């Protein structure tokens, strides 16, 4: 579950989840640990 | 262990240069590095 600005590592994500996996194999740049790769848009309110 | 761990060090160290963009499919450290690339496919594989 990728809910928060932390605790939202792709490499764990896409290794639990195959739809992450093809997500990222066809997006390689959200691969990264550092800023906010998307959350679920009803989780991604990064103002609020 | 510690050879791994450094492996990692070193995938960190030259993956600073990593930003939410892909230009044609690539993402962007793939144009800056040619160690993050298709291109470079590495001397020794076993599969493929």
């Amino acid at each position: 579950i990728p809910f928060h600005r932390f605790f939202s590592d792709p490499g764990i994500c896409g290794t639990m989840n195959a739809d992450i996996q093809v997500f990222l194999n066809t997006f390689p740049h959200y691969q990264r640990n550092d800023g906010g790769f998307p959350l679920p848009p009803p989780l991604a309110l990064e103002f609020y | 262990r510690n050879l791994v761990s450094l492996i990692r060090l070193v995938k960190r160290t030259i993956s600073i240069s990593n930003i939410n963009e892909q230009l044609c499919g690539e993402p962007l450290v793939n144009f800056a590095n040619a160690l993050f690339d298709g291109r470079l496919f590495c001397p020794f594989v076993h599969t493929m």
